[PDB]
């Protein structure tokens, strides 16, 4: 009853298979139960304490971690470096030789075996400010229509219709721009479509509500400023790679970066601190340069339109610029409505001279009031 | 004499064992 | 009956579990007396010369401590930094899948086995933003009914009445601005306020001592500002996630913004400093963005209401905002009974007009010096 | 560092000793009577006037002559110009720290 | 990945994709003239102009004509036809060390150089 375990490492014609087995490289027989023809290399296997393989198991799923540095010509193997910048070549399991291995990965590695198993982002922080999708949508969003109808052919559009876009040669925008005065509601718009993009990929997909939320990231400001130097930099380009493996020309990325005028500026503004100047370029470089990204949209919330770099304010990074702007007379009624809704409690007083028909009278209540605010 | 804020550098360490 | 120790990994069907012990691991039978369903993941369980498990006990062990930095996927691992900044993926014990885990939380943690036993919350402490409660209470302030009651529906009334405001559907105020003119009072309110809440927390809630001191986070204006680039930003999310993660249903958290005026100010003013351009868009983002606040009143005393930036001081960042006046006649009356006390020594002949009544004598001297400077 | 300066060293001023006893020596004598009065007790002397007449003079003889009369007393002497920097935050960060000495000598209840 | 721009799908800007054409061909197309004159190919190409105007663009046509260049000559079309061309972001080059980004660019105008050949631009 008491049996050990080890590592596959490759298989022979003499139905013979190398294990790493208790800090040693050994090779063992299989048992007659189990075939190893089935057997892939850097599976788990367990031993016994007459030294044979009875049943394989799942790859393992804890050790070091270390940062992928390049693929060999062979295939099987990778050089990766350590947390000290030790560099070792380590064959790749079989999970990895899915989404193809890049370099500037985190691989799981056991040092001691030599083997690569999976690898996973940091940038999850960002994923992880999401944690609870807002369940506000459009329809409790009033008194703007037309942009309502801009910000859903600017994402919805293109993907409920690939195929006359692609008959017109026409490719969804790369960048939406959303800008006005404060508290118009543009924070809303941002939490609405991402309540809609959450519902289509549970529909379309699966049901589980991480991988709905893992397709839009929300930046929240200077969150990406960071003490040392190169380091936000290179936050940048992971989270654009992060966004770039996640695409699939039907699955759109949306990448809400709020207040825009905290990390973005004309590179000339700066008084203080300048890490601007080295932040702009990078993230122009990421959106349109030598390889441009294909399905990534980002969408921009500011405050104030001028102080945003005249780069990133050009069409092909930042193709459509809503505006929202201070609501009037008809926009006040529509968010009075959404507010004021039939369910509220309403006194017996006010009900008297409408024969407590409660929609009538609260719609009256609104232009009495929209008028009286109006004046 | 405006302020600046700092962007440090760091300087790698060895430790073994 | 010497008897070892080791740790489970994981359970299956056959009643037979892998345990690390030893330094390696181990398929192990468990004893007919010991349960193998009521195991749990990450447990120290004890074993015997013929290695069977004999017994099973607390997850207690000695362990370095590892800053968490994301959850996997999969909700039972975990990655984790190390003091050479070494980062390894650990399974998550029983008692981390409580409150919820979020990074920056340090774990101990055994490299050799890769399990997060359990996790120290004093690491993370900040005895910055806590308050010595004062003594000031409602009763020790005069002149200022007005504001007393507009502060106790915004902050007090809430808590007390939630079923009422529900019916309503009607959610607390988000933000209260206490402002005026230098001295007329607006850090002694806020001593009141945080008496209050230390009282509420303390006898009719009953959890322990110093859980009063935990409420009413308590930060000036200038404690903010750092020597780097983006460290005041992370002092910021620190603080608000700390707010976060205390409030509960019912459970006021209020942070306390003195001195707002000189703090943040209006963005583009100031041609010394630029601190302007990266402090006030992460204030602006933690309070009413994509993901808002729950519980959380921030209240903000300003000597210079203008001073401050106007996006915070719209509606839904700072809704209630409260004004101190000058004290009147009235008022200064009642400043005047609030310190002039009938436990003061009072001179016999200054009792002597009214032979030795001290209430009235005190009455008498209020209304004479009000008069006086009144003239 | 402890004082060495002495009321007697400075001369013509003795008014202006005697103004400044009144604020900080003698309320720290008889503590316990104005408790009992439920006298607040002053917070904050500046010594103001014309340069080099000794005004830090009189700021160390009260000190020394406040050590002497206690029978532990804690005192700090620090300069104007040390606190500037050309970083943000850092003349600050020096003054949280200096009044946090302060307090940590404060919270036996020696005079400070 | 090689971008798909050509020549042909850039207008308005004939005099400008001339020099930069002429620069980079013209010293490996005609090298046996250009040794006759003992006129050395030029090493640095600036492209300066307002946002959006097409740099990118003519960097892009470069590298696609480069790789296809390549491609013509050799094979190895799996890194070969296309490591002539090496794209560097702005800040990429950025690191946190204090010496690691210049070691950086030593390495990337050594094997600038290793690469190099009379007839194979880098
Ligand atoms: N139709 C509407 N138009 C405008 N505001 C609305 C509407 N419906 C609701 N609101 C309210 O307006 C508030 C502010 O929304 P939002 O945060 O989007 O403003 P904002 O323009 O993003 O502010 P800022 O520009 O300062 O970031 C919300 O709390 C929401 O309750
Ligand atoms: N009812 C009262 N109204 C006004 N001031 C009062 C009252 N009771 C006491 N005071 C005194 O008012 C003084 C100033 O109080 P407080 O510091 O709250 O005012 P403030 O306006 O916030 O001051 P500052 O302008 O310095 O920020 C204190 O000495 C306090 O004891
Ligand atoms: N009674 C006195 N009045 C003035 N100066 C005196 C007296 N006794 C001694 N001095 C001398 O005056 C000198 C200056 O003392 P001190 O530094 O206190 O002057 P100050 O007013 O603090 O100068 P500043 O205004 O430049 O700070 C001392 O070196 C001391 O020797
Ligand atoms: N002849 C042309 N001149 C200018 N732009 C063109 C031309 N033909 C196509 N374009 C379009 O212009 C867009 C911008 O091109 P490009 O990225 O080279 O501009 P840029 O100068 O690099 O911008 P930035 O200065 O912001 O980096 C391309 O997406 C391309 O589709
Ligand atoms: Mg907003
Ligand atoms: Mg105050
Ligand atoms: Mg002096
Ligand atoms: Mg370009």
């Amino acid at each position: 009853p008491p049996s050990g375990y080890g590592v596959l490492l490759a298989t022979h014609d003499d139905d013979t298979v190398d294990v790493f087995t208790s800090g040693r490289k050994m090779r063992l027989t299989c048992s007659p139960n189990i075939d190893a023809a089935s057997l892939k290399k850097g599976q788990t296997v367990r031993l016994n304490e007459a030294l044979t393989v009875v049943e394989a198991g799942t790859f393992e799923a804890v050790g070091e971690i270390s940062t992928l540095r390049e693929i060999l010509a062979d295939g099987h193997r990778a050089l990766v470096v350590g947390h000290a910048d030790e560099e070792r070549v380590v064959w790749l399991a079989d999970p990895l030789i899915p989404r193809k291995l890049r370099p500037g990965d985190s691989l799981l590695v056991d040092t001691k075996a030599g083997y690569a198993f999976e690898r996973i982002p940091k940038a999850e922080v960002e994923d992880l400010v999401l944690e609870e999708v807002p369940d506000v949508s459009y329809a409790d969003i009033g008194g703007l229509s037309r942009q309502i109808e801009q910000i859903r052919d600017a994402v919805e559009l293109p993907f409920l219709h690939k195929e006359l876009y692609r008959e017109y040669s026409l490719r969804p925008p790369k960048g939406v721009l959303l800008y006005g005065p404060p508290g118009c509601g543009k924070t809303l718009i941002a939490k609405a479509v991402a309540n809609s993009l959450a519902k289509k990929m549970a529909e379309v997909r699966g049901d589980d509500a991480h991988e709905a939320k893992s397709y839009f990231l929300n930046i929240k400001g200077p969150e990406l400023l960071n003490k040392f130097v190169g380091e936000t930099e290179r936050h940048i380009r992971l989270i654009f790679q992060r966004a770039r493996e996640k695409a699939s020309e039907g699955t759109p990325v949306i990448v809400f970066f709020d207040e825009m005028d905290s990390i973005f500026r004309t590179r000339g503004t700066g008084v203080s601190s300048d890490v601007e100047t080295t932040v702009v370029p990078q993230l122009l470089s990421e959106i349109d340069g030598v390889e441009g990204l294909e399905n990534v949209i980002v969408i921009g919330a500011s405050n104030r339109e001028d102080m945003i770099d005249p780069a990133i304010l050009r069409p092909g990074r930042l193709d459509v610029k809503i505006k929202i702007e201070r609501p009037d007379a008809e926009a006040a009624q529509d968010i009075y409505s959404k507010y004021l809704t039939e369910f509220l409690p309403v006194h017996a007083d006010d009900l008297a001279e409408f024969d407590g028909d409660r929609s009538a009278c609260i719609k009256a209540m609104i232009e009495k009031v929209v008028d009286r605010m109006y004046a | 004499g405006s302020m600046a804020q700092e962007q440090t550098k760091r300087g790698g360490g060895g430790g073994d064992d």
